[PDB]
C-alpha cells in the first residue's frame, strides 16, 4: 500500500474538505494556513491595522488532525528574496508568521517552494526559524524535476527556446536545491518534494536526486495520460520513476484538478495502487535486512569484545553462507584424499573461530557427503560461546571433535591440521583482523595445508548520500573530538544513495602466508571515472572471498551472493563534501597502518580537491589486537 | 436589511474585490471572505450604486463555492468569475434582474485564476491562472479553444485589446509583458521597455488607441507603452507600493484612475500627471469603475468593505 496525499490551494470549509479528500483515499492533505491571496502588511499604516481575524481557527481540527493529516502551505504571495525592501521584509515576517503558525498548530510538514536560482533570503529565515523554539516539524521544499522556463511552449516570437542542449543547464534545478540545504548547513529538518513533469527530462538529470532525502514527489494530475477505457494512466517511463520512488519509499502527492471528469478522483490513487502492488516482491536478502535502511553501526571489536547468544543466532540463519562453506570442505576433501585411501586417511580439520558450532556441523556434514574420515577441532575465544560448544559436543558430536577455549594465535597445537577452516570476515574483508589471526595459527598447519578461505579482496566505490552524510554527522558525540564521527567506517545497509562509479579492488590477502617477512600493512591508490555531476560523502566498502577454488562468497553487487544478509556494506566517511563535475577523475588513498596492538585504516582524497588525511594515527578509530 | 429579495444571501464577505458599472448605470460586485471559519465568495447587483455596501437594499445576490479573484461584465447580464476553486464560471443573470443562476462552472485550471477579460466581440474570453497557463474561451460552447504555457510564473493580469478579438495583453512575474495576437503560429511577443525592471502587475488598453497600453509595476511606478515603438514612452513613480490596477476613463480625453496596495486612489492625465488623489480607504484599494451617468463620478472599493464615490475635476 502506498502513503499519499492531496495537494489544494483553495479550501472553503476545512471540515468539509477534509471529508471530501478522506473519502477519496488520501492519508493526508496539503493546504493553505492562511488564504493564499490574503496579503498581509507590517510595516506601513493604514493597512498594518488591518481589523483581525488573521485566518482561521485551530479549534476546527482535533489536536490529532492538526498532527497527522495537515501538511501547511507557505503563501505563493510570500517573495523573501523580491528585488524590491518592501516586498522582502513583508515577506520575512509573514514567512515567519506562517512558519511560527504551523508550529503552533503542531503540523508534521510544511512545504516551501524552491522556483528560481536566488533563494538565499528565504534559506536564512528558515534557518533562523530552525533555531528559534522548539519544534519538530519537516519543511518539504517542493522542486520540479524541470524548471518552469525550460517547459514553457516555444510559442514567444521574439523569444525562442534556446533550442541547442546543455547538459549543465537541464541541471540547474538540483543546483537551487544544493545551495539550499548548504546555506541551511544540512539540517536534518529540510527535505525535498520533487514535482514530477510531463517531459521527463534527460536521464541523467533524473538521476541527480539519487541519493538527496526525498520525502514526497508531487504528480500533477495533467501527466496522466487516458487509456481505452478512460481512466487515468502514466507513461512507461513515468511508471519507471515510480518504481524507483517506491524502492526508495516515498509518499505521493496528487496536485491539480481532475482532468478526467468522466470518473472520480480516486482513480488517479487507484493506478498508484496498482503500480504498488505490482512490483517484484521482497527477496530472501530483502525480508531480513528490511528495517536495516540507512542505519549506521558502530565498528565491532572482533577480539577485544565478546558476540552475544542472539547476535550468533540471527547469522546462523544465513541461507547460503554455511553451505557454500560445506561445498569448499567438500571439494577440498576429494582433492586431499584419493578414493584408495578413503578409509585409510584421516584429515585434520580445524574450525578457528567456531562460534556456536554451525562451521563445525558443515564439517561434519561435508565429510560424510565426501564419503571421507575427519578428526576436528573446534577452537573459540569466546568462552560463553565454548559453553555451546561443549554441550554439543556431549550431547552430540562426540570424541570426533575436540572443543578448544582459546585464542588462535596462543593455541598451543597438538598436532599440524590438514585444513584451518576459519569465517574472521569482515564487510571491508581484512577488517576483523582476519589477516593477523591466521597468521599467529598457520605455524600448525601443514606444509601443504588449505586454508579455507584462501584469499579475499576488498573493494571501494565513490558514493553521493546528502542523507548518509547527515546521519555520520549526528553521531557526534560529548567527551571527544568533534570530528571522530567522519574517522570512522560504518556498517550500513546504503539505501539512498548514489554509487558514483565502479567497485574497484583494495586490499588482498592470501592464506597461508608463506612470505619470508610477513607484512599486512598496505597503501593504495585508486582512480574513480566520474561521469556526473555530484558531491563526494563517502565510500563504500565491499569484500570477495575465495573459499575453495570457485566457491566463494562475495558483497560486491556486481557478483553479490544470491539471500546472503550477513555483512552489509561498509561505509567510509569524509568531514567534507567535495564538489565532482561531469568527466573528472576522483583519487582516493587508502592505507591499512598497524602496530603491536591494534589495526587501523587512514585515507584521502587526492583529486579533484584533497581532503585532510582522515583518522591519522588512528586517533579517532582502531580495532584491538 | 430593507429587503435583500430571494436568493440573495443575509451577509456579504468582508474583502471587497471588484466594481464594474454596467452601461445602463448599475453597480456589479464581487467579494471574497479571506479569512474566518469559511473562505468562500459572493456575487452582488446594485442598481443603486449609493445603496451599497448594504446587502439590504441590493437588487440580486449569489454565493459562490469559492472566493472571486477577479470577475468582468458579459455583456448585460452576464457575469464571468474567476475562482480559487481553478474554476471559470459564467452567472447569466435573471430576466426580471433579481436572482444570479450559474449557467457554467468548468474546472480547467490547476491553480487559482487570477484574472478574466472579455475580447471585443463578446462571444469569447482570455483567462489566467497561478497555474501559469493561459486560455482561451467559447462562452456559448462552455469550452477551451486554446490552452497557452509561455509563462515562467504565475500569470498576474491578462487583459483583451478594445477592438481585436485576437489580440490581448498579459503580465507574469517572470518579468514578461506578453503582447498576444492568436493568428500568428507563435502568438506570443515580448514586449518591454529597454531594460527589464520591476515586476509588472497591471495592465490597461487605451480606450481609442488599441496600439497604446498602460503597465503598473510592483514597485508604485505606472509607465506608458508605445506597441508599434517597442520604446517607454512616459513613466512617473504614481504609488509608494505595488499598482494593482489601471482604468481610464469613459472621457474623449481619457483619465487613467490607479490603484495600489498603499490605499490610496490616484487620477491622472494623459501625460502622467497627478489630478486627484483619494485616502479614503483604510485598506488595500482592489478596484475603480467609472460612472456611465456622470462621467466625474468614480466608483473604489476595498478590503476594508467600504465602497467609495469620489469626484473628479
Ligand atoms: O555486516 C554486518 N556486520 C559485520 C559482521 O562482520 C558480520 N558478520 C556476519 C557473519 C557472522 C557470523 C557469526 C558471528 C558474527 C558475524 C558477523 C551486519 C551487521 C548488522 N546486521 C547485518 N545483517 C542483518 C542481520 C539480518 C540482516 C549485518
Ligand atoms: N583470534 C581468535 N581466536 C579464536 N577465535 C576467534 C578469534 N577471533 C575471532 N574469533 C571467533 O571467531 C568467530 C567468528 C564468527 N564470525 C564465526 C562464528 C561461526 N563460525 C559462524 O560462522 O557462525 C567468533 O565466534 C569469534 O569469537
Amino acid at each position: 500500500r502506498v502513503s499519499s496525499g492531496r495537494d489544494l490551494n483553495c479550501v472553503p470549509e476545512i471540515a468539509d474538505t477534509l471529508g471530501a479528500v478522506a473519502k477519496q483515499g488520501f492519508d493526508f492533505l496539503c493546504m493553505p494556513v492562511f488564504h493564499p491571496r490574503f496579503k498581509r502588511e507590517f510595516i506601513q499604516e493604514p493597512a498594518k491595522n488591518r481589523p483581525g481575524p488573521q485566518t482561521r481557527s485551530d479549534l476546527l481540527l482535533s489536536g490529532r488532525d492538526w498532527n497527522t493529516l495537515i501538511v501547511g502551505k507557505l503563501s505563493p504571495w510570500i517573495r523573501p528574496d523580491s528585488k524590491v525592501e518592501k516586498i522582502r521584509r513583508n515577506s520575512e515576517a509573514a514567512m515567519l508568521q506562517e512558519l511560527n503558525f504551523g508550529a503552533y498548530l503542531g503540523l508534521p510538514a510544511f512545504l516551501l517552494p524552491l522556483n528560481q536560482e536566488d533563494n538565499t533570503n528565504l534559506a536564512r529565515v528558515l534557518t533562523n526559524h530552525i533555531h528559534t523554539g522548539h519544534h519538530s516539524s519537516m519543511f518539504w521544499m517542493r522542486v520540479p524535476l524541470v524548471a518552469p522556463e525550460d517547459l514553457r511552449d516555444d510559442i514567444i516570437e521574439n523569444a525562442p527556446t534556446t533550442h541547442t542542449e546543455e547538459y549543465s543547464g537541464e541541471e540547474k534545478t538540483w543546483m537551487w536545491w544544493h545551495n539550499f540545504r548548504t546555506l541551511c548547513d544540512y539540517s536534518k529538518r529540510i527535505a525535498v518534494a520533487l514535482e514530477i513533469g510531463a517531459d521527463l527530462p534527460s536521464n541523467h538529470v533524473i538521476d541527480r536526486w539519487l541519493g538527496e532525502p526525498i520525502k514526497a514527489a508531487i504528480l500533477p494530475t495533467s501527466i496522466f495520460l487516458t487509456n481505452k477505457k478512460g481512466f487515468p494512466v502514466l507513461s512507461k517511463m513515468h511508471q519507471r520513476l515510480i518504481f524507483r520512488l517506491l524502492k526508495l519509499e516515498v509518499q505521493f502527492i496528487i496536485t491539480g484538478t481532475n482532468h478526467h471528469s468522466e470518473k472520480e478522483f480516486c482513480s488517479y490513487l487507484q493506478y498508484l495502487e496498482y503500480l504498488s502492488q505490482n512490483r517484484p516482491p521482497p527477496n530472501a536478502y530483502e525480508l531480513f535486512a528490511k528495517g536495516y535502511e540507512d542505519y549506521l553501526q558502530s565498528p565491532l571489536q572482533p577480539l577485544m569484545d565478546n558476540l552475544e547468544s542472539q547476535t550468533y543466532e540471527v547469522f546462523e540463519k544465513d541461507p547460503i553462507k554455511y553451505s557454500q562453506y560445506q561445498q569448499a570442505i567438500y571439494k577440498c576433501l576429494l582433492d586431499r584424499v584419493p578414493e584408495e585411501e578413503k578409509d585409510t586417511n584421516v584429515q585434520v580439520l580445524m574450525v578457528l573461530g567456531a562460534g556456536r558450532g554451525p562451521l563445525v556441523n558443515a564439517s561434519l556434514r561435508a565429510a560424510k557427503q565426501a564419503d571421507r574420515r575427519i578428526k576436528l577441532y573446534a577452537v573459540e575465544k569466546n568462552p560463553n560461546a565454548v559453553v555451546t560448544l561443549e554441550n554439543w559436543q556431549f550431547e552430540e558430536w562426540g570424541s570426533q571433535v575436540t572443543v578448544v577455549s582459546s585464542d588462535m594465535r596462543e593455541w598451543v597445537a597438538p598436532e599440524k591440521a590438514d585444513i584451518i577452516v576459519s569465517e574472521l570476515l569482515g564487510s571491508f574483508a581484512d577488517n576483523e583482523l582476519s589477516p593477523e589471526c591466521l597468521d599467529g595459527a598457520q605455524h600448525f598447519l601443514k606444509d601443504d595445508g588449505v586454508s579455507i578461505p584462501g584469499e579475499y579482496t576488498s573493494f571501494l566505490a565513490p558514493i553521493s548520500s546528502s542523507k548518509l552524510y547527515n546521519e555520520v554527522r549526528a553521531c557526534r558525540e560529548k567527551d571527544r573530538d568533534p570530528e571522530a564521527q567522519f574517522e570512522m567506517p560504518y556498517v550500513v545497509r546504503l539505501h539512498n544513495f548514489h554509487q558514483l562509479s565502479a567497485p574497484q579492488p583494495c586490499f588482498t590477502f592470501s592464506h597461508p602466508n608463506r612470505d619470508p617477512m610477513i607484512d599486512n600493512n598496505r597503501y593504495c591508490t585508486l582512480e574513480f571515472p566520474v561521469e556526473v555531476n555530484t558531491v563526494l560523502h563517502g565510500f563504500a566498502g565491499y569484500f570477495e572471498t575465495v573459499l575453495y577454488q570457485d566457491i566463494t562468497l562475495s558483497i560486491r553487487p556486481e557478483t553479490h551472493s544470491p539471500g546472503m544478509f550477513s555483512w552489509f556494506p561498509i561505509l567510509f566517511p569524509i568531514k567534507q563534501p567535495i564538489t565532482v563535475r561531469e568527466g573528472q577523475t576522483i583519487c582516493v588513498r587508502f592505507w591499512r597502518c598497524s602496530n603491536s596492538k591494534k589495526v587501523w585504516y587512514e585515507w584521502a582524497v587526492t583529486a579533484p580537491v584533497c581532503s585532510a588525511i582522515h583518522n591519522p594515527t588512528g586517533r579517532s578509530y582502531t580495532i584491538g589486537l | 436589511e430593507w429587503n435583500l429579495p430571494p436568493n440573495a444571501p443575509a451577509c456579504m464577505e468582508r474583502q471587497l474585490e471588484a466594481a464594474r458599472y454596467r452601461s445602463d448605470g448599475a453597480l456589479l460586485l464581487g467579494a471574497s471572505s479571506l479569512s474566518g471559519r469559511c473562505w468562500a465568495g459572493s456575487l452582488w447587483l446594485f442598481k443603486d450604486p449609493c445603496a451599497a455596501p448594504n446587502e439590504g437594499f441590493c437588487s440580486a445576490g449569489v454565493q459562490t463555492e469559492a472566493g472571486v479573484a477577479d470577475l468582468t461584465w458579459v455583456g448585460e447580464r452576464g457575469i464571468l468569475v474567476a475562482s480559487d476553486s481553478g474554476a471559470v464560471e459564467l452567472w447569466e443573470l435573471d430576466e426580471n434582474e433579481t436572482l444570479i443562476v450559474s449557467k457554467f462552472c468548468k474546472y480547467e485550471h490547476d491553480d487559482i485564476v487570477s484574472t478574466v477579460s472579455v475580447l471585443s466581440s463578446g462571444t469569447q474570453a482570455v483567462s489566467g491562472s497561478k497555474d501559469i497557463c493561459i486560455k482561451v474561451w467559447d462562452l456559448a460552447q462552455q469550452v477551451v479553444l486554446s490552452s497557452y504555457r509561455a509563462h515562467a510564473a504565475q500569470v498576474t493580469c491578462v487583459a483583451a485589446s478594445p477592438h481585436k478579438d485576437s489580440v490581448f495583453l498579459s503580465c507574469s512575474e517572470d518579468n514578461r509583458i506578453l503582447l498576444w495576437d492568436t493568428r500568428c503560429p507563435k502568438p506570443a511577443s515580448q514586449i518591454g521597455c529597454s531594460a527589464p525592471g520591476y515586476l509588472p502587475t497591471s495592465l490597461a488598453w487605451h480606450p481609442q488607441q488599441s496600439e497604446v497600453f498602460v503597465f503598473g509595476d510592483e514597485n508604485g511606478t505606472v509607465s506608458l507603452v508605445d506597441t508599434k515603438s517597442t520604446s517607454c514612452v512616459l513613466s512617473s513613480a504614481v504609488h509608494s507600493q505595488c499598482v494593482t490596477g489601471l482604468v481610464f476613463s469613459p472621457h474623449s480625453v481619457p483619465f487613467l484612475a490607479s490603484l495600489s496596495e498603499d490605499c490610496s486612489l490616484a487620477v491622472l492625465d494623459s501625460s502622467l500627471s497627478e489630478l486627484f488623489r483619494s485616502q479614503a480607504h483604510r485598506d488595500f484599494v482592489r478596484d475603480a469603475t467609472w460612472s456611465p451617468l456622470n462621467h466625474s463620478l468614480l466608483t473604489t472599493v476595498g478590503w476594508d468593505h467600504q465602497v467609495v464615490h469620489h469626484v473628479v475635476p
